[PDB]
């Protein structure tokens, strides 16, 4: 048994956090009681990954949910599927992180990271053979982006030996809440750099792009965004979820996938996008896929080159015409991926189609121009910071200047490694 | 009677090896429960098919192998297979968490917290074992598994077992049906350190067992289970010596003495015809002339090459069914002729011919069409040599950049090892080149 | 042309055809760059933990 | 669309082919080192033929044949006429050669002796001429002293010098017939209707290295009625059957084409078992240059076979087009010049 411990910090991290439980328990035919209405055997073969079974056949998530707010994790366990997770696994505190990295992670967080611990420590201790962990939590905020990193940094002390897995919600301009998320992006950044395996990196910019030029809504809520977002995490982990003969684990993605450690920043890949009667083909799954308007981080393919590349095909297809469409992509455009890494393009299939699609593609892609979306981050943060601006309320949590330079310069270092690989 | 001790690692051993074992059965009359109706000697007895299974007191046929994967998922199938009950337990062994692709994991990390265990279980077979030939080691060249831990064993074996001779059937990576980018990287460094140990090792390349299926049995995408079905017909054309009567490759030390003249050089190149769909009614029967030919053709042969260019060393036909000499040497005397067989100078040019009267079996239900009389070819030659430079070309594109590397090192190996076994390789092509050269 | 060696038996038979004639480390070894490779690994750990502890 | 790579700059045949590839829009070349191509303009020295053929779904073909090196070279082509049944030692239509090491470095230098020594007791022409593939050095005498001392200042081969060559009377000169051949993937021997005669400036004497040597370089060079008769020392097969028909009253295509014709059959034929690629997990095609001399009895004599041949400046457009329509577009369809010789 391959288990994942998965953790959800802030605001957004619990909200696409608890719409990812959602999707998947659907998806394994467990209700929001805990208990499995299933028909296919399939949906329990690996259900040990993301769930714990209780008594009375009883499902649980493996999932602890954290903020230092008790508003969103109220929702959660009013929501839907709240009455699945563990009670133990809620903790939260009551000042809240104002939008602040230093709060979340030296002050106002420090003072709640233990307790996370112990919960982490508690599930952990009850697995047969952990494999590692997933943080789903936003950048731009301070719980998910100041916490959560230190959460990252302390759960690699105890756990040095395991995969560390995030899906970092980037801040953008279009869709903000303060004017200091370049600020938090950049710290947690540098945070994800050092500490993270792999981080599936959704731009909250290509998730309003996605709604509003392709889905046609001309008022994107957080909602729409995260409707993108489960999509995503439910194709992403299919292969955690669902047998196949891949034996699919975080470590295997992580030694394929990252050619240099840092250089571990994915970008997120869907299709067909939705927010829806007519199958769609295996060609226009392939082309959709690799398009740049199906791409969740904001960067455009042809101005970078693929590394490496894992896709994920769900729904009754043909393998045979798959693989004549993945190598089609790979043909044709030869110039968009690295010539000196052979054969880097995994193609999995699963069977079992996610609800309302009989046909669906996931794209999971550590391309270089990823490099994009840091220096967009890293333009908005010097911007601000040469004149200084909005650093008080950070000096004032005891913060330095010095540590937001060395932020700066390992954020444009990040962006010279994936440069020196596009040539 | 001597033993011989088959050792399957990975999923590629531990799957191909099952293959073998159910056709080994399948050939020897061996039921699915190890009960062999034709064996009259219950509980003894030094007769061929002795050297690969074992008697218990109760008549069961117990095969002399051992199941070695760092991951419980794929012997586990073996647990709750058909021939389940053929083994006992302690001849599978399973871990927890496997190499995840990386050969230092399953060399150095995973691999030295269970080499004494398999070590050990492999010395519980070779105590019932009245002499000992050697091993037959299945493994894969992609695997960290398959590539890690069998050079940590390949090296152990040589030290306890310094008196016995050590054959491979390695499989050779090829992206039609792969699993991992670093396998270039698995690859050359599990030959490097496997070189030394290896007394006559025979590669299989998953690219031409891919192309075979879909060319001659008409399928559209080989599974597994239809590479592997044909894997283990070469597997038992090769092995047939050892378990049935006869006079040509008796012995594991005659592998070595007539297909490896240079040490180094003991990749012999395998041949097989004829690969006939099932699903076809009535295929014309080839002739020994027609299938001794298609020994020459490309496209049947296990590693993707053209022997035309490259002097051979040695040459075996293997021929299984309704042969008799005087086809044989009719049909190679018309092939001398059309074909352009350059043996090296220091050697005769000649065939070792060996004929084994049962035909050869297949899988009920299976793809492989029964045949009355096929042949495998065994010729030592230097084409083999592209193989190493596709797999060295590989391995030098990802390295230029050190891509990858990192997760060797993480695991305590050092960056010198690399370059220390890609020398290797390079003196290994230089010696190709000096066999092979007009 | 020449057939040579013939044996003969029930379950098949072999020959030879000619048609032109002619013109280890120990266990210490190992378990030494074994325990290097795990010192090594055990260098790396520590040196995280060092910076972790920073 | 198509995909193609470029390894030979120096080509200037194929440099005119890349340029029509790319021209149809179809096609879109690739770095020199990337793999998922789908043609190969490999280069002359050590083609990695051990990497092709070996990407899934992608039909791969490469301008040349592996394995041709047996017939454009000096001591192979001499080698291989001897050995093969094929072609026979008693080849009536190859000069009498014999293949020569230096004595510093199998060897033919005594059989070289006992031939030489026959021509001078029996009072005929015992003119040799000596030459290898490391040319640009070629000496033509007529004792045997001088030409094994020659070579002992790499692998050298003689044979017997054409002392009565075909002269043309406008000139009292020497020509030299080159003809193009391509062999495509299914082994089609087209030859192409249009060659060349690499015509001399100075009259043939048969007691200087000017008038012996028709090479177009050397010509250019050594000679300084470069294009007194025709145009760059080059002749057209327009302009040379023209003249047969009025001094010999006979054509080209019966007194020297049904011999050139043969020529090229034979060597195409006796190499096919070792360079086909029918079965192969990859193909070849490759254009070749036959070079010939014709006597004055009017037979064809084969000199030696290039594996990389440059066309003549006129016939660039024509030729380099037949090689996609025939070699390339054959296997890779898009959106005659030649003449097949058939065979079996
Ligand atoms: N012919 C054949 N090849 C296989 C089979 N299974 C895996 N392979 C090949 O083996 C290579 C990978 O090695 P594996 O055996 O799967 O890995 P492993 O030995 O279990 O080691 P791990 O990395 O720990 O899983 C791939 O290139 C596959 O093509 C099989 O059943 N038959
Ligand atoms: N046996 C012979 N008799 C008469 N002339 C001969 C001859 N052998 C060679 N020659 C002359 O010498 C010239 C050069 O010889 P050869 O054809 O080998 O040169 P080369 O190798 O430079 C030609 P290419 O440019 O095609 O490579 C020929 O064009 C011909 O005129
Ligand atoms: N996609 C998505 N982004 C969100 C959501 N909620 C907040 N964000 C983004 O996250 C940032 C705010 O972080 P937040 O989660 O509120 O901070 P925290 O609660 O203190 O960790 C802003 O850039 C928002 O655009 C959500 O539900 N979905
Ligand atoms: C957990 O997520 C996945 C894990 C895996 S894996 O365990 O087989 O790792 C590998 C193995 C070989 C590889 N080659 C390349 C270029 C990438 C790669 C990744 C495959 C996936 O889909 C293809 C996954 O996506 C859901
Ligand atoms: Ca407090
Ligand atoms: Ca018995
Ligand atoms: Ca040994
Ligand atoms: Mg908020
Ligand atoms: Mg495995
Ligand atoms: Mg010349």
């Amino acid at each position: 048994m391959r288990e994942i411990v998965h953790i959800q910090a802030g605001q957004c991290g619990n909200q696409i956090g608890a719409k990812f439980w959602e999707v998947i328990s659907d998806e394994h035919g467990i209700d929001p009681t805990g208990s499995y209405h299933g028909d296919s055997d399939l949906q329990l073969e690996r259900i040990n990954v993301y769930y714990n079974e209780a008594t009375g056949n009883k499902y649980v998530p493996r999932a602890i949910l954290v903020d230092l707010e008790p508003g969103t994790m109220d929702s959660v366990r009013s929501g839907p599927f709240g009455q699945i997770f563990r009670p133990d696994n809620f903790v939260f505190g009551q000042s809240g992180a104002g939008n602040n990295w230093a709060k979340g992670h030296y002050t106002e967080g420090a003072e709640l990271v233990d307790s996370v611990l112990d919960v982490v420590r508690k599930e952990s201790e009850s697995c047969d053979c952990l494999q590692g962990f997933q943080l789903t939590h936003s950048l731009g905020g301070g719980t998910g982006s100041g916490m959560g990193t230190l959460l990252i940094s302390k759960i690699r002390e105890e756990y040095p030996d395991r995969i560390m897995n995030t899906f970092s919600v980037m801040p953008s301009p279009k869709v903000s809440d303060t004017v200091v998320e370049p600020y938090n992006a950049t710290l947690s950044v540098h945070q994800l750099v050092e500490n993270t395996d792999e981080t599936y990196c959704i731009d909250n910019e290509a998730l309003y792009d996605i709604c509003f030029r392709t889905l046609k809504l001309t008022t994107p809520t957080y909602g729409d965004l995260n409707h993108l977002v489960s999509a995503t995490m439910s194709g992403v982990t299919t292969c955690l979820r669902f047998p196949g003969q891949l034996n699919a684990d975080l470590r295997k993605l992580a030694v394929n996938m990252v050619p240099f450690p840092r250089l571990h920043f994915f970008m997120p890949g869907f299709a067909p996008l939705t927010s829806q009667y007519r199958a769609l083909t295996v060609p226009e799954l392939t082309q959709q896929m690799f398009d740049s308007k199906n791409m969740m981080a904001a960067c455009d393919p042809r101005h970078g080159r693929y590394l490496t590349v894992a896709a994920i095909f769900r729904g009754r297809m043909s393998m045979k015409e798959v693989d004549e469409q993945m190598l089609n992509v790979q043909n044709k455009n030869s110039s968009y991926f690295v010539e000196w890494i052979p054969n880097n393009v995994k193609t999995a299939v699963c069977d079992i189609p996610p609800r309302g699609l009989k046909m669906s593609a996931t794209f999971i892609g550590n391309s270089t121009a990823i490099q994009e979306l840091f220096k967009r981050i890293s333009e908005q943060f010097t911007a601000m910071f040469r004149r200084k601006a909005f650093l008080h309320w950070y000096t004032g949590e005891g913060m330095d200047e010095m540590e937001f330079t060395e932020a700066e310069s390992n954020m444009n270092d990040l962006v010279s490694e994936y440069q020196q690989y596009q040539d | 009677m001597r033993e011989c001790i088959s050792i399957h690692v990975g999923q590629a051993g531990v799957q191909i090896g099952n293959a073998c074992w159910e056709l080994y059965c399948l050939e020897h009359g061996i039921q699915p429960d190890g009960q062999m109706p034709s064996d009259k000697t219950i509980g003894g007895g030094d007769d061929s098919f002795n050297t690969f299974f074992s008697e218990t007191g109760a008549g069961k046929h117990v095969p002399r192998a051992v199941f070695v994967d760092l991951e419980p998922t794929v012997i586990d199938e073996v647990r709750t297979g058909t021939y389940r009950q053929l083994f006992h337990p302690e001849q599978l062994i399973t871990g927890k968490e496997d190499a995840a692709n990386n050969y230092a994991r399953g060399h150095y990390t995973i691999g030295k917290e269970i080499i004494d265990l398999v070590l050990d279980r492999i010395r519980k077979l070779a105590d019932q074992c009245t002499g000992l030939q050697g091993f037959l080691v299945f493994h894969s060249f992609g695997g960290g598994t398959g590539s890690g831990f069998t050079s940590l064993l390949m090296e152990r074996l040589s030290v306890d077992y310094g008196k016995k001779s050590k054959l491979e059937f390695s499989i050779y990576p090829a992206p039609q049906v792969s699993t991992a980018v670093v396998e270039p990287y698995n690859s050359i460094l599990t030959t490097h350190t496997t070189l030394e140990h290896s007394d006559c090792a025979f590669m299989v390349d998953n690219e031409a067992i891919y192309d075979i299926c879909r060319r001659n049995l008409d399928i559209e995408r080989p599974t597994y289970t239809n590479l592997n079905r044909l894997i283990s017909q070469i597997v038992s054309s090769i092995t047939a010596s050892l378990r049935f009567d006869g006079a040509l490759n008796v012995d594991l030390t005659e592998f070595q003495t007539n297909l490896v003249p240079y040490p180094r050089i003991h990749f012999p190149l395998a041949t097989y015809a004829p690969v006939i769909s099932a699903e076809k009614a009535y295929h014309e029967q080839l002739s020994v002339a027609e299938i001794t030919n298609a020994c020459f053709e490309p496209a049947n042969q296990m590693v993707k090459c053209d022997p035309r260019h490259g002097k051979y060393m040695a040459c075996c036909l293997l021929y299984r069914g309704d042969v008799v000499p005087k086809d044989v040497n009719a049909a190679i005397a018309t092939i001398k002729t059309k074909r352009s067989i350059q043996f090296v100078d220091w050697c005769p040019t000649g065939f070792k011919v060996g004929i084994n009267y049962q035909p050869p079996t297949v899988v009920p239900g299976g793809d492989l069409a029964k045949v009355q009389r096929a042949v495998c070819m065994l010729s030592n030659t230097t084409a083999i040599a592209e193989a190493w430079a596709r797999l060295d070309h590989k391995f030098d594109l990802m390295y230029a950049k050190r891509a990858f590397v990192h997760w060797y090192v993480g695991e305590g190996m050092e960056e010198g090892e690399f370059s220390e076994a890609r020398e290797d390789m390079a003196a290994l092509e230089k010696d190709y080149e000096e066999v092979g050269v007009d | 042309m020449e057939v040579i060696e013939l044996n003969k038996c029930t379950s098949g038979q072999s020959f030879e055809v000619i048609l032109k004639p002619p013109s280890d480390p120990s266990l210490e070894e190992i378990q030494k760059k074994l325990e290097a490779a795990e010192e090594r690994r055990k260098y790396q750990e520590a040196e995280l933990l060092k910076h972790l502890a920073e | 669309m198509y995909t193609f790579v470029v390894r030979d700059e120096n080509s200037s045949v194929y440099a005119e082919v890349s340029r029509l590839l790319l021209a149809t829009g179809q096609w879109k070349r690739l770095r020199k080192d990337n793999p998922r191509f789908n043609l190969m303009l490999g280069e002359r020295n050590r083609l990695p033929f051990g990497r092709l053929g070996h990407e899934p779904g992608l039909v791969q073909l490469v301008n040349y044949y592996r394995g041709a090196d047996k017939l454009c070279r000096k001591a192979s082509l001499v080698k291989l006429i001897k050995t093969s049944p094929e072609l026979s030692e008693s080849c009536t239509w190859f000069p009498e050669s014999y293949v020569i090491y230096p004595t510093n470095l199998t060897d033919e230098r005594e059989v070289f002796l006992a031939a030489y020594n026959r021509r001078r007791e029996g009072r005929e022409g015992n003119v040799w001429i000596a030459k290898s593939s490391a040319g640009a050095g070629i000496l033509i005498s007529s004792e045997a002293s001088e030409l094994l001392d020659f070579i002992d200042e790499q692998v050298h081969v003689i044979q017997k010098y054409l002392e009565k060559p075909l002269l043309l009377e406008p000139g009292h000169r020497k020509f030299d017939i080159r003809s193009w051949v391509l062999v495509d993937h299914l082994y089609n021997i087209y030859l192409y209707r249009e060659g060349v005669l690499r015509t001399s400036s100075e009259p043939y004497n048969s007691a200087d290295k000017t008038c012996h040597l028709t090479n177009h370089c050397i010509q250019k060079e050594y000679s300084k009625n470069y294009g007194r008769y025709e145009e760059g020392n080059e002749m057209f097969f327009e302009e040379f059957n023209q003249y047969l028909m009025d001094a010999l009253n006979t054509t080209l295509e019966n007194s020297i084409l049904l011999q050139i014709k043969h020529i090229i059959r034979s060597c195409l034929m006796c190499i096919e078992p070792a360079i086909s690629t029918k079965h192969l997990h990859y193909q070849s095609f490759q254009l070749f240059g036959f070079d010939f001399m014709v006597d004055e009895e009017l037979k064809v004599w084969l000199i030696e076979v290039n594996g990389a041949p440059a066309c003549a400046q006129k016939l660039y457009a024509e030729l380099c087009q037949g090689i996609v329509d025939v070699a390339i577009s054959s296997v890779f369809p898009l959106a005659s010049i030649f003449i097949k010789l058939h065979h079996h």
